[PDB]
C-alpha cells in the first residue's frame, strides 16, 4: 500500500559548503571519475622515502643554514663575534633585486604558515679550520635582551656571568651544536613580521630589527644567542691563514610547534626580476 | 642552609600609613602594586639574574587602636590593575561596596590587632616580567570602611607587613631587574 | 608537553598535509565557458621596483596565484593523488543557476586556461551543481595519471598539448552562466608530495601594499572581497 | 550497479537559526579553525579559583555592602533606627552624576537580567563600637508591609509584639547576621523596576519606593526589615564617642531563586559624565 | 525545594554559563566588507543631563553595544575559550546572497572596527554561508590565543595592532553583499569567565526613554526592529 | 582526513507547518525559554480536582 509517512520531520541547515576552511570533516563534492569511490592507495615508500615528508616534525627539523663569520687572530678576550635573536623567521636576500623583506629560508617560509610558534632551537655551529690554530669562544644565550645590549660599547660581552655558557676549545673540537630553549611568559611568541617603516597610508615594510628587547618585539623572539671570543684565534701566520670562517645552521627543536595557520607571511614565485 | 626563597619569603615592613579621625567612608588609605611594593634593594639583589617570578604574597596589617577608639578597614585585592578597564578602578574609589565584593579582609580595630591576607598569582603571563616590567599582576588596597571614631579628633598609624609564599624563577639571564 | 595547544590554541596540527586540505583560492575568470589546467601549481612571476611613480611590486599569473596548495607544493619536488574544486558566482542567475563541471581531456589542447571553443565534446564525466540553490560549487577529481608519480609545476611546452606524461592528462571544462567566476582548491583525500628541496623563490605578502614610490599598491589577489565587490 | 533509492521521504524543516535564544542544543556554526572540533580543555583551577565563579549561587552569595546608620545616646526605647524594603534590587548613586535609577548593587545587577525572583536574604549588620558602649537593638522582620507603616507618627515601631524579633546586647556583641525568609502568597516576586513618574508619553523614570505594602507594590517584595532601638547608646562621652556607626550587608540565602531572563533592568558602560 | 521552578517556570537556571550562550545582538554596520573584532568586549560610554532641550542620555560605543555576553563580563577581569557569531542581512541580494566570514590576523592591522582596504589576504580560514537560502549566519570561533587566560576590555593601544597578548590576536573579515548589516554573539561551548570583581559600572535600560527635558529620547539600540526598518 | 561522503542522498518535502491541525505529532517550534527543554510538571490535583476536566466524559 502506500500509507501516510509516520517518519517526523527533523529541522535541517543550508549550508553551500562546508568544512571548506578544514582538515577534518567529510567533503561533499562530486567526484569526476566513474568511479563515486575513486580513490588511490597511499603509495609506500614514495620518492625514495618512507619518512613522512610532509610532517612539520620532519620539515622543521631540516638545517637551514642562515649565517657566518669570522674568528681570527685579531679577536680579543670577550669581544663579541656573532648575535642571533632567537627566532625562526630567519631571512636572506634575494639575489636578483634587493627588496627589504628578503627571501625566507625553509624554516621561515614553513613557520610562516602560522601565526603562533613555540619551542627550542637547534643551532649549530662549524669551525672550518685546521688542527693548528688553536683558541676558545663561549656561546652564550640571553633570554628577555637584544642583540646591541648583549655587547658594552666597546663590543664587550656583558654579565657573561649570568647565563649558560659553552666554552670550545679548537685545538680539540671542530663543531658544536646546541638547543636553546623556549623562554617566554607567554606560551606562544608570533612569527615576525615585516612592520611599516613608513607613516600610514604609506607603506615600506622592512624586516624587524631586534637589536632591543622591550613590549615592541618581546613577543617576536625569546632572546639573543651570543658567541664570544676568549682567545685570540692564534696560530701560525706562517703556515696557516690566521682567520677562519665559522658557519651558522638552524633546525627546530623535538618540542617545537606552531599553530593558528592562516595569511602566510610569504609568498611563493616563479621568478623574480627588476621593472625594466 | 640558606636559599634565595628564604628572603623573598622574609617578611618586609612595607610603610605606616596614616587613618585619621577626618578621613571618611571609602578614603583610600593606600593601593600598594604587587610585585612593585615589596621591590626593595634586599628583594632586588636576590631576584637579579632573572627573566622574571611568579608568587602568591602574604600580607600583614598593623594597626594599634586603644581600647576608646573604635573603626573598621577593609584591606582588599585586584588583579592587573595597570589594564583594568577603568570604569572599574573607578567603581572601586566611587564606592566601598565594590571593594566590599572583591577578594577582602575586614578589620574592626577594638577586637582585632591585626589581619593576613594571601594573594595567588594571577595573570595571562605566567609570571612577572622582571625586565620588561610588564603589569603588576594586582594590587592591595585598603579603604575606610568604618571612619575612625574617637571623641576628639585623632590619628592612627596603620603598618603593612609582607612577603612571598610558593615562589617560582625564570630562566637566568644577563639582561637587568627592571628599575 | 600538548598542554599549551589543549591550554590555548584548541588544536594541534602536525602536517602540511592537514593544512592543504584546506580550500584557498587560485584563480577569476569572466568566461562563462572556460577550460581550466586542473594540476597546473604554477606561482606567478614577480616583478619590482624603487623608481619614483612605478609600481611597486607587480605579478604575471601563468595558471593562477598561490593557493595553500600550491605555496606549500613549491617545496616539494613531486606529487601524486588527487585534488578538490570550488567555484563561485558572480552572479545566482535564477532561470540559468547551474554549472557544469566536466571532465576535460582534448589529447591536442593545451595545458593552459583558455576559452572554451569546442563544442563537439560529447559523452564526458559531467557534474552538476545549483547556483541558486547550494551557494558553492564543490568537486573531487581523481588522479587519473598515466604514472605514480607527477611533478611540481611541470614546464608545459607549446604542443604538450594535454599528453604530458608528467601530469595527470586532465582538465577541467567550467560552463557556467555567471559572466564571473571565482575558482579554488584544495588538496584531496588520498594526496601527498614529494621529495623536500628547501624554501622556494618567494617574497613577503604584507609587502604587496608598499607604494613608497608614491605610485599607489596596484598588486591585488583573488579574494573573495575582491571578487564580490566589483 | 546504480540501482534506484528505496529510502523514504523525510519531511524537514527550514530555520535560519536553531537554539539562537538557547544555552541547550547544538549549534550549527562554521568553525574558523583548521580543526573543525578545535575546543579548549576547561583549565582547572581558573584565575586561582576552582569554585565555579559564574554560579548564581556563588555570586548572589557575595556580600553586597548596601546601607549604614547611626545608634547614639540620642536615640530612644522603640525609637526605629533603620528600615529596608525586603527584595534584590538594592542600589547606590552614581558618583560622576546624579541621574535617578542609581549605580546597581552587585546583586541588583546580577538579578537584573532575569523577571522572576524568589528566596532568603541574609542580611548582616556590624556595630562599630568599644567595649565600654553598651545598648540593646531588636532588629525585626515585617512582612506585607513597608517602611512608612512600621513606625507611628513618632518613629516609634508598631506592633513589634506581633514578630521575630532579634535582641542584641553591645556589652557582648558587636555584630549580627540573619535569614529573612521569602514571604509570599506568590511563587515568585518581581525583580523592582523604576517606574514612570511622569505621565506617557513623558517619560522620567524613578526608582520605587516602597514607604507602604499594596498592591502597586505588593509583588516587588516580601516586606520590611527594621532595626529597633531600646536603650540608648549609653557610653561615657569621657573617653568614647557617643555616637556609632552600623555597617549594613546583604548576600542571598541558600534557598534564593530567580528565573524568567531576558532584557535586564541593569545596562553596562565604560565611563558615565555629565552633558557638555 | 525545586517545586515551583517545575511548577510555575519550567526551567531552573544556575549559571550564567548557561546565559551567555543566548545570542544577543552586538553592533551593526553598513559596510560590504568589514574587519571587526571579535573577542572586544568593551561597552559604550554614556552622557546624563538633566538640561532642557537636550537628549538626557547618550551613548559612545566604541566597539558596540552590550551583549549578554559583555553585559555579564563586565563583572569578571578575565576570559578564556571562544565564542559565537550570529550574522543578519538588510538585504537578501538574490544574485549575490552569499557570505565571507574570515579568519583576520593581520599583524600591523589595528584592534578596533574598521572598513576593510587589503586586497591582499590571500588563503585564510573561509566560511561560507547562503543568505538567501539560510536567513541568518552562524560562526564558530577558536580562543586561538598566545596565551591560556585572557583580560576583559584589554585597553587596545594605537599599534597595539592585532598582536596584543592580552587577547587572541584574531579578528573577522566579514565580507556580504547587504549593504546593512547586523552582528550578534554569545560565548562558545568551552568559554568560561574569571575573577569576579563586583558590579560594573552601570545605569537603568528602561530608563533610556527618558525625555523630561522635552527634548526627545534619540538613543536607541541593535535589536533586530530597530534595523530591519529603516 | 576529509574524506568523499559516502553518505547517500535522502528524498525530502517541504512544509510550511505540520500536524498544524493536528493534536498528534511533533511541533517543530522555537521556543521562547532559554532551555529548549522547558515543559512545566503536570500538577496533580489541579483546581481541587484529580479529575481530568478536560475530558469528554
Amino acid at each position: 500500500s502506500k500509507p501516510l509517512t509516520t517518519i517526523p520531520p527533523t529541522i535541517v541547515v543550508q549550508r553551500p559548503s562546508q568544512y571548506f576552511n578544514n582538515a577534518d570533516g567529510v567533503d561533499q563534492g562530486l567526484p569526476l571519475s566513474l568511479k563515486y569511490g575513486n580513490e588511490v592507495i597511499l603509495k609506500t615508500p614514495f620518492a625514495g622515502t618512507s619518512s613522512d615528508e610532509m610532517a612539520l616534525e620532519y620539515v622543521l627539523k631540516i638545517p637551514n643554514y642562515f649565517s657566518r663569520f669570522k674568528y681570527s687572530s685579531t679577536s680579543l678576550p670577550k669581544q663579541v663575534l656573532w648575535t642571533s635573536p632567537v627566532h625562526p623567521q630567519i631571512i636572506r636576500n634575494h639575489v636578483t633585486v634587493v627588496d627589504a623583506p628578503g627571501q625566507p629560508t625553509l624554516l621561515a617560509y614553513a613557520t610562516g604558515f602560522f601565526k603562533y610558534w613555540r619551542g627550542g632551537l637547534v643551532y649549530t655551529f662549524r669551525f672550518v679550520k685546521t688542527n693548528y690554530h688553536s683558541g676558545r669562544v663561549q656561546i652564550t644565550f640571553h633570554p628577555f635582551v637584544g642583540y646591541d645590549d648583549v655587547m658594552d660599547s666597546d663590543g664587550k660581552i656583558v654579565r657573561d656571568e649570568y647565563v649558560y655558557r659553552v666554552v670550545v676549545d679548537l685545538r680539540d673540537q671542530t663543531e658544536a651544536t646546541l638547543v636553546v630553549p623556549f623562554t617566554s611568559l607567554t606560551p606562544y611568541k608570533v612569527c615576525a613580521d615585516v612592520f611599516n617603516s613608513a607613516n600610514r597610508p604609506k607603506y615600506n615594510y622592512e624586516p624587524r630589527d631586534f637589536k632591543v628587547y622591550d613590549n615592541t618585539t618581546d613577543q617576536f623572539f625569546t632572546g639573543t644567542l651570543c658567541v664570544s671570543a676568549l682567545t685570540p684565534l692564534v696560530s701560525s701566520s706562517a703556515v696557516v691563514s690566521s682567520t677562519i670562517d665559522v658557519l651558522v645552521e638552524v633546525k627546530a627543536s623535538d618540542d617545537f610547534e606552531v599553530a593558528v595557520p592562516n595569511t602566510p607571511l610569504w609568498l611563493p614565485v616563479d621568478s623574480l626580476t627588476e621593472r625594466p | 642552609t640558606h636559599s634565595i626563597i628564604d628572603f623573598l619569603e622574609r617578611p618586609q615592613f612595607i610603610g605606616s600609613f596614616l587613618w585619621n579621625t577626618s578621613d571618611i567612608e571609602n578614603k583610600e588609605i593606600f593601593s600598594l602594586k604587587l610585585p612593585d611594593a615589596l621591590m626593595s634593594p634586599m628583594i632586588r639583589e636576590k631576584l637579579s639574574g632573572f627573566t622574571s617570578f611568579s608568587a602568591s604574597t602574604v600580607f600583614h596589617i598593623q594597626v594599634n587602636a586603644h581600647p576608646f577608639q573604635c573603626g573598621r578597614l577593609v584591606l582588599a585585592a585586584v588583579p592587573v590593575p595597570d589594564i583594568l578597564p577603568l570604569h572599574r578602578l573607578n567603581m572601586l574609589s566611587f564606592d566601598v561596596s565594590n571593594v566590599i565584593t572583591l577578594p577582602h579582609v575586614q578589620l574592626d580595630i577594638s577586637k582585632e590587632t591585626e589581619v593576613l591576607l594571601k594573594i595567588p598569582y594571577v595573570s595571562p603571563f605566567v609570571q612577572y616580567d622582571l625586565v620588561t616590567k610588564f603589569t603588576p599582576w594586582a594590587a592591595f588596597l585598603a579603604h575606610v570602611y568604618a571612619p575612625l571614631n574617637t571623641p576628639s579628633a585623632a590619628s592612627l598609624q596603620v603598618n603593612v607587613f609582607a612577603h612571598f609564599e610558593d615562589i617560582k624563577l625564570g630562566f637566568p639571564t644577563s639582561a637587568i631587574v627592571a628599575q | 608537553d600538548e598542554q599549551p595547544s589543549q591550554e590555548c590554541i584548541g588544536e594541534r596540527i602536525l602536517s602540511f598535509s592537514e593544512l592543504i586540505k584546506r580550500n584557498s583560492w587560485r584563480y577569476v575568470s569572466d568566461e562563462k565557458s572556460l577550460i581550466y589546467p586542473a594540476y597546473a601549481f604554477d606561482n606567478p612571476a614577480a616583478m619590482y621596483t624603487a623608481a619614483d611613480k612605478l609600481p611597486v611590486w607587480t605579478l604575471t599569473p601563468r595558471s593562477g596565484f598561490p593557493t595553500l596548495l600550491t605555496s606549500i607544493g613549491a617545496m616539494y619536488a613531486f606529487y601524486r593523488g588527487g585534488i578538490r574544486l570550488k567555484i563561485v558566482p558572480g552572479v545566482a542567475d535564477q532561470p540559468k543557476p547551474l554549472v557544469e563541471v566536466a571532465l576535460f581531456t582534448m589529447q591536442d589542447q593545451g595545458y593552459i586556461i583558455k576559452a572554451n571553443d569546442y563544442s563537439t565534446d560529447f559523452c564526458s564525466s559531467n557534474i552538476y551543481e545549483n547556483f541558486v540553490t547550494k551557494g558553492i560549487a564543490e568537486v573531487q577529481t581523481p588522479y587519473y595519471s598515466r604514472v605514480n608519480t607527477s611533478v611540481v609545476s611541470a614546464p608545459v611546452l607549446y604542443n604538450a598539448g594535454n599528453i604530458s606524461p608528467l601530469m595527470p592528462n586532465v582538465m577541467y571544462k567550467i560552463t557556467s552562466n555567471s559572466s564571473n567566476i571565482l575558482l579554488g582548491h584544495s588538496a584531496a583525500d588520498d594526496f601527498r608530495f614529494g621529495f623536500l628541496l628547501g624554501a622556494p623563490l618567494a617574497i613577503s605578502a604584507t609587502a604587496l601594499r608598499d607604494n613608497f614610490t608614491g605610485s599607489s599598491a596596484t598588486v591585488s589577489l583573488p579574494t573573495f572581497s575582491n571578487f564580490y565587490l566589483s
